[PDB]
């Protein structure tokens, strides 16, 4: 979705509160990436 | 040669030991957290 | 990764024929050299990349997010 | 389809490698360790008992790793790859079972953790072990990573196979002067101890053992060794007649001039000269004073109870030195592998273990004393959970070792370092390149050229194709493709067996030996000197190849030296190959259909008596042929394939047998730097500096060695259609010239991946370092210096980040190191923001960021940055064949030849390189390439073999291309026929590290080091370069004064010192300060290194007083 | 900190572009310092006792697998604890015990004073004594509030079962939450209601575990 970031194994949309926990709400599995930014970005193919 | 700028063979043996400057023996960067690393001469003579 | 979209010399588009290549090999079992030829690449530098180029992208898609 | 007896042996090497793996060295020794040597070490010390409370004991019983007796594999552990992201240390816990003494009727037990062991990926106990392509997915990890490397602290490291000189063995060295030292250094368990022996002077020869004071005449010791007959010494160590008679008796003299009769006093001469027992225990000052040493001096090789063995052992050793004093040569260098025994991680980690575990016990005692000192009630107390608190010294200490490489062994008092490494992943080849690398160590000083060169005995048991320049304090080699490093086997059974064959015990022996047969040496220890040596041999070898005591326990006869050796030692190199009984082999060619069916495989031929493992000794005694095509029924064995000799790295090179070897050496020193696809888990893992390529391709000509390392499923390189011509004039030495509109079409494009770890840590003030950010002044937009973040303050995915921006915002607390008090109300919140800035010559992109928690529960943030480098001018390329070069002008498209098809040679390469480097292998590889792409078949090539060139022609000539690789071309510039033929086809050019955009460097005036105040070193920190005394002299020859004064004076440290003419010394501003003046000081300039040299000196007591004079007017 | 010798502006910026690293003002552009010099690369009764207390302290620390971090905070409490000579005539254990316990409370972590004690002979009382005693001397009040939400975690891991417990966790806590508003929560060893709610949701998750193995 549009919210902040993702688990590793759960691969689930996860929004986190400021200083809440490093866990993922669903799985007990810890590490979490940061999902893609919705903001535009420019490349020049050449 | 003694026209006594030095004043004879008695200074050869230590009496007053010359402490070197700080810029010769710089305390290592204070770094994050209290202990900055010593820098040799700062420990030897400070033990002497 | 993916078959390039042109060779590194000619500039004929190879991006297309990789699908039609492999399909043409598995179904209709037929030898390499004859295959690529009637697939339409006579020049050999155009040809290598079909022949060469292991396709990794499959072996890279085992690791996707969702599983 | 009858399989050809010629090549069908090929099907061996895979089946060999298929079940028993490529990298099994690091596995087996490990899997042997955890499954066995633990059950030994504790069986050594199973009882710790204080001196107090005579009723107590602590009795270990079993050791287990990960298995508490619930399931076979541990019910839960942490997956290794995911364990690599958190900076954790991949671990399986230790389990021990104990017996106590606590209170009346206990003697109870449990299953307890003493700590955690860093096991090894794809060992027995690993989660990855025996998991096929599915768990691989769910565990998010590579299928093709060979494993065998540890992982600790999140970094990724390897124990490197460590060569060591033969231990517990004879060696005899001669020298100018000297007198031919002999040495035997024996070790097992306790007390690794050397014993030298040599002549001191002029036929008068002595034992030096540092346990003794100085020396003893060998006649004395040998008497005291319990052979008392004297003159029969001569009959023993000397021989019958030859020359040897005189040379030894000269020695035997000086025993007569002194003392005799070991019955009491001849021993007493020794203990008389031994050092003290250090007070207590001296009680043994006796005639049995030294009777201890005569069985344990150095040699723990024999010891025992009566003396005759060690006696005659030291004797037979004394023979070989007087044999050397007769004539030089006829001795033992330390070079050929049989005199050197490498050793794996198996014995290493135990030796380290039993130390750490030993300290664990010694100190856990002293902790069990504190409780039992001062009586409280009746002191019982579990006296058991105290292992938890007093542990880790086993674990954290172990991690310290395995990661750092400092091994401090208190028990041997022997320290070694540089023993592990970061496993360098620049390629799939390097993955197993660091893996299987022999690190030689010691080597005394460098100045001896002996332990350097490549000995012909090395054939096929070590890679001949790399000995790179990282030599320094050591040497680096690699194994072959087929080697099985023999483990420890056993002794007593092979001993009693040897008797069973009818060898006669030394005690029965004539005490005249050397004349009769040879003698039979177990591990370099004399036993029987049996009758009929050769028949004994053939009998024994016949047993090994079928019935009993297999693999190692090699055997070889000997002639000049009269001996037959049975060696049981572990840690030794062996190799496979086929026995030929009578004329032909034992294969019989129907056995291989019986093989490739899959119901047969390998390690089944031993039980069928076909192939077995020789040894450098054994094979030296044996006789081998290359091809089945040539046999004579004088033979023994034939190699299964010749190209097993080139290493896993070396097997890459196509047609190596056409080169000159230094090219293959530089190639084994390159290909591991070829950028590549790494592993399938590539994008998911986050590494420190990881290159990788956009469009990798199979090298057009493979080698039967490549396919078996799966190198074509992770190819590193581009396959470039490449003329050979002089073009431009930007070419010259090795410098390539690339092709625009080609390089732009996706040729040779690179990516690069960096990680920036920022650990967040809480401070004792209870204040957390915070990532908050995004200032955003002036109406809804962040400052450009900021930008690239997003609301979170952390960096964000996929956005272009440019030079001086901030890809992670970080701020420390200001008071963090203050003294925490129970006093606060409002502000803990003052922060010093010290964000890490991006700095680099190019832009880049943030692809992926990781927020996680470390093992100890402290916040962790890791981002990784990427950029795809276009292969800019100045980028090292290789031909994989030894050509090492940099691109020149990048021409456009239109330029350079084309010919009839229209194709444009992509790389174009200077001809000159081939003749002077004299490498025709490549120049065949080109043919094989063009022939390949026509038939549409990958066409092979390999060391001593490969596609026969003369048919390659036939494949081309009908399809229109010249019977040899040459063809016409049209110079792009003019457009008229090139006046000479040109030669081109596909070649595989791999692109290397040393991308230029890294390596270019410049400085205007940068930072200076505090101490010398002259510019700092190298790339990274900041600029500045070296003028060495080797170089500095140069400008003197030209005679330039002003260039130096600009150079080592103005431009580096320009400095004004204020000195005092009277009594010359320095001083600041106005004062001389030794003489308070503020008058006689004169301002002048001088290199700050020179002042620093004064204040250095004058600190030490010495006084560079400066007498001065004015420049002008005399 | 300093001011431009000309523009008299206070805003200074160190330009990292060209590998000078000069410090300059955004005002007139004059440099403050070029050439950015950087660095690189006894007998006391108190040293003995103190560093001995980092020894004994760090000992009991990783036994409980607490953060090594917190040890330094606790230790310095011990430092301040020695300042009042409160630490002199008592059992060294009970002293450093509370000295660590007060720390791990100040961080709101899961270690319960009962668990902390059983390393010893001790009655979970003598420790209860010393702790509550240093509450007086060193003046501290507000910080140490123990709560259920923490104990269930460290429990939950040791409870075996399976990944379901996470749900159970999410289950149990909301349970324990209402019990606090159910106004039965005060006047109780928080471990009691902890294992209680755990057993509750576990039964609610239809998994059968004994009463013993819980209180384990
Ligand atoms: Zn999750
Ligand atoms: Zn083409
Ligand atoms: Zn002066
Ligand atoms: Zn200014």
């Amino acid at each position: 979705a549009t919210l902040k970031y993702i688990c590793a194994e759960c691969s689930s949309k996860l929004s986190l509160s400021r200083t809440d926990a490093v866990r993922c709400k669903d799985c007990g599995h810890r590490i979490l990436l940061k999902a893609r930014t919705k903001r535009l970005v420019q490349f020049e193919a050449r | 040669d003694a026209t006594v700028p030095s004043g004879r063979p008695e200074t050869y043996i230590w009496r007053y030991l010359p402490a070197p400057p700080v810029c010769i023996r710089p305390s290592v960067m204070m770094q994050d957290s209290p202990a900055s690393n010593e820098d040799d001469l700062t420990v030897k003579l400070t033990e002497i | 990764m993916i078959v390039p979209v042109r060779c590194f010399s000619c500039g004929k588009v190879v991006g297309d024929k990789w699908e039609s290549y492999l399909n043409l090999l598995q179904e209709d079992e037929l030898d390499e050299g004859t295959a690529l030829s009637r697939l339409g690449l006579k020049r050999y530098c155009c040809r290598r990349m079909i022949l060469t180029h292991v396709d990794l992208i499959e072996k890279f898609l085992r690791y996707n997010p969702l599983e | 389809d009858e399989i050809n007896t010629a090549q069908d042996k090929w099907h061996l090497l895979p089946a060999f490698l298929k079940v028993k793996g490529l990298v099994k060295q690091h596995l087996d020794s490990f899997n042997y360790f955890v499954d066995t040597d633990l059950k030994k070490i504790i069986k050594a010390n199973q009882l710790i008992l204080s001196d107090v409370d005579p009723e107590f004991y602590l009795k270990y019983v079993d050791i287990r790793v990960g298995k508490k007796s619930s399931s076979s594999t541990k019910d839960y552990l942490t997956p290794p790859h995911e364990c690599r992201l958190r900076d954790m240390t991949y671990s399986a816990p230790i389990y021990v079972d104990i017996e106590y003494t606590r209170g009346r009727n206990i003697i109870m037990h449990k299953d307890v953790e003493i700590g955690r062991m860093p096991i090894m990926l794809r060992s027995n106990k690993c989660i990855l072990y025996d998991a096929d392509e599915s768990k691989m997915a769910k565990l998010n990890e590579c299928p093709l990573d060979p494993g065998g490397y540890f992982i600790v602290n999140g970094t990724e490291k390897v124990i490197l196979v460590q060569e060591q000189l033969s231990k517990n063995r004879i060696i005899v060295e001669a020298d100018e002067k000297k007198g031919i030292v002999q040495a035997s250094v024996t070790s097992s368990t306790h007390e690794r101890k050397s014993k030298t022996y040599v002549i001191t002077k002029n036929g008068k020869i002595y034992l030096k053992h540092n346990s003794i004071a100085e020396e003893i005449p060998i006649a004395i010791v040998l008497k005291a060794c319990g052979i008392l007959s004297d003159l029969e010494i001569m009959q023993l160590v000397c021989g019958n007649d030859s020359s040897y008679q005189d040379i030894f008796a000269v020695n035997l003299e000086e025993s007569s001039k002194l003392d005799i009769y070991t019955q009491q006093q001849a021993l007493e001469y020794i203990g008389a000269k031994v050092k003290t027992m250090r007070r207590q225990k001296l009680t043994i000052l006796q005639e049995g004073i030294e009777a201890i040493a005569t069985t344990v001096i150095a040699h723990l090789t024999v010891e025992a109870l009566d003396f005759r063995e060690k006696a005659l052992y030291i004797a037979m050793m004394t023979r070989r030195v007087v044999m050397a004093m007769y004539n030089p040569k006829m001795i033992d260098d330390r070079d050929y592998v049989g005199n050197k025994r490498l050793e794996l991680a198996g014995q290493l980690i135990s030796l380290l273990f039993e130390d750490l575990f030993k300290k664990f016990n010694n100190d856990f005692k002293l902790s069990i004393d504190k409780v039992l000192k001062k009586p409280n009630r009746a002191m019982e107390y579990d006296a058991l959970l105290s292992i938890n608190v007093h542990s880790n010294n086993i674990t954290s200490g172990l991690n310290r070792a395995i990661s750092t490489g400092n091994w401090s062994l208190k028990r041997f008092k022997m320290e070694r370092a540089g023993v592990t490494h970061v496993l360098s992943r620049l390629s799939y080849i390097s993955a197993l390149g660091m893996m299987t690398r022999i690190s030689s160590q010691f080597e005394k000083s460098r100045k001896v050229s002996g332990p350097r060169a490549l000995q012909p005995s090395q054939f096929g048991m070590l890679c001949t194709a790399d000995t790179p320049e990282g030599e320094a304090c050591g040497l680096v080699k690699n194994l072959a493709l087929m080697t099985h490093i023999t483990t420890d086997d056993e002794e007593e059974p092979i001993k009693k067996l040897c008797y069973v064959l009818g060898v006669e015990d030394i005690t029965l022996i004539d005490s005249a030996s050397l004349h009769l047969n040879y003698g039979v040496y177990l591990n370099g220890t004399l036993i029987g000197s049996i009758r009929f040596p050769t028949k004994f041999v053939t009998q024994f070898r016949h047993l090994r190849r079928t019935g009993k005591v297999s693999e190692f326990i090699s055997i070889y006869s000997n002639s000049h030296q009269m001996a037959v050796h049975i060696a049981t030692d572990g840690g030794r190199i062996c190799r496979p190959l086929i026995i030929v009984s009578d004329g032909q082999s034992r294969v019989k060619d129907i056995h291989l259909r019986k093989l490739l069916d899959g119901e047969l495989d390998f390690d089944d031929f031993l039980k069928l008596g076909l192939v077995e493992y020789l040894d450098v000794n054994e094979e030296n005694d044996s006789y081998i042929a290359l091809y089945e095509k040539d046999i004579v029924p004088s033979m023994t064995h034939l190699e299964i394939e010749p190209f097993t000799i080139l290493g896993a790295v070396a097997g890459l090179i196509p047609y190596p047998h056409h080169n000159q070897s230094p090219r293959n050496t530089y190639q084994c020193a390159m290909g591991k730097q070829a950028i590549g696809a790494i592993a399938y888990n590539q994008f998911k893992r986050i590494d420190t500096l990881l290159y990788l390529m956009t469009y990798p391709q199979q090298p057009m000509v493979k080698t039967k060695t490549i396919e078996l390392i799966d190198y074509d499923k992770l190819p590193a390189g581009q396959n470039a259609t490449v003329a050979v011509m002089s073009y431009s004039g930007y070419d010259i030495e090795d410098a390539l010239v690339l092709n625009k509109s080609s390089i732009d079409r996706g040729f040779g494009r690179c990516e690069t991946r960096r990680k920036t770890t920022t650990v967040l840590k809480r401070y004792a003030n209870h204040t957390q370092d915070i990532i908050g950010g995004m200032r955003v002044d002036e109406n809804g937009d962040p400052i450009w210096q900021h930008q690239s973040l997003g609301p979170d303050g952390l960096g964000e995915v996929g956005m272009k980040v440019q030079s001086g921006q901030i890809y992670i915002n970080k701020s420390v607390p200001t008071n963090s190191a203050d003294a925490p008090n129970p006093n606060n109300v409002n502000v803990q919140t003052q922060y010093r923001e010290a964000p890490v800035i991006y700095r680099g010559p190019e832009p880049s992109h943030i692809d992926q960021v990781m927020m996680s928690v470390s093992d100890n529960d402290q916040a962790l943030i890791k981002v990784l940055l990427r950029q795809n480098r276009r292969p800019e001018l100045g980028d090292k390329f290789s031909s994989r064949h030894g050509q090492k070069g940099v691109c020149g002008i990048i021409v456009k498209q239109e330029d350079m030849p084309f010919n009839d098809q229209g194709i444009v040679p992509d790389i174009i390469m200077n001809p000159h390189g081939f003749p002077s480097r004299m490498t025709v292998g490549k120049m065949i590889e080109l043919i094989s390439g063009k022939a390949g792409v026509l038939n549409g078949t990958l066409e092979y090539g390999t060391c001593f073999g490969g596609s026969k060139l003369e048919d390659m022609s036939k494949i081309l000539v009908d399809q229109g291309f010249n019977y040899s690789g040459k063809d016409m071309l049209y110079s792009g510039i003019t457009g008229e026929c090139l006046q000479a033929y040109i030669f081109f086809g596909p070649i595989y050019y791999q692109k290397l590290k040393h991308m230029v955009l890294d390596k270019m460097h410049a400085r205007a005036r940068g930072p200076r080091a505090v101490l010398t105040r002259q510019p700092t070193e190298g790339r990274s920190r900041d600029g500045g370069l070296r003028l060495g005394e080797m170089e500095r002299d140069c400008v003197i020859a030209y005679g330039a004064s002003q260039l130096l004064l600009e150079r080592l004076m103005i431009s580096s440290d320009a400095f004004e010192v204020d000195v005092c003419d009277k009594c010359g010394l320095m001083g600041y501003s106005g004062w001389c300060t030794t003489c308070k003046s503020a008058e006689n000081i004169i301002k002048m300039t001088i290199p700050y290194a020179a002042k620093l040299l004064f204040q250095e000196l004058l600190s030490m007591n010495i006084a560079p007083r400066l007498r001065l004079e004015d420049i002008f007017q005399q | 900190m300093p001011v431009c010798k000309n523009c008299h502006g206070t805003e200074f910026e160190r330009d990292l572009s060209n590998a000078n690293n000069d410090l300059v003002c955004k005002a007139c552009g004059v440099v403050s310092e070029d050439n950015p010099i950087v660095s690189e690369v006894a007998l006391e009764s108190r040293e003995a006792t103190l560093n001995n207390a980092r020894r004994k302290l760090r000992a009991v620390s990783y036994a409980l697998h607490i953060p090594e971090y917190i040890t330094d905070a606790a230790f310095q409490w011990y430092k301040l604890a020695l300042a009042n000579n409160f630490v002199q005539g008592r059992r060294s254990q009970n002293v450093i015990a509370s000295c660590l316990y007060v720390a791990c409370r100040k961080e709101k972590t899961h270690h319960m004073l009962i668990d902390f004690s059983s390393r010893l002979q001790v009655s979970v009382y003598s420790i209860g004594a010393t702790f509550l005693k240093m509450v007086k001397k060193l003046h501290i009040t507000e910080l140490p509030l123990a709560d259920p939400s923490l104990f269930i975690q460290h429990f939950a891991e040791k409870l075996d079962l399976a990944d379901k417990k996470i749900k159970v966790v999410k289950d149990a806590v909301k349970l324990a939450q209402r019990m606090s508003k159910d106004w039965m929560f005060e006047g109780r060893r928080p471990a009691g209601i902890a294992g209680a709610c755990i057993l509750l949701a576990c039964r609610m998750n239809n998994l059968r575990r004994t009463h013993t193995e819980i209180v384990a």
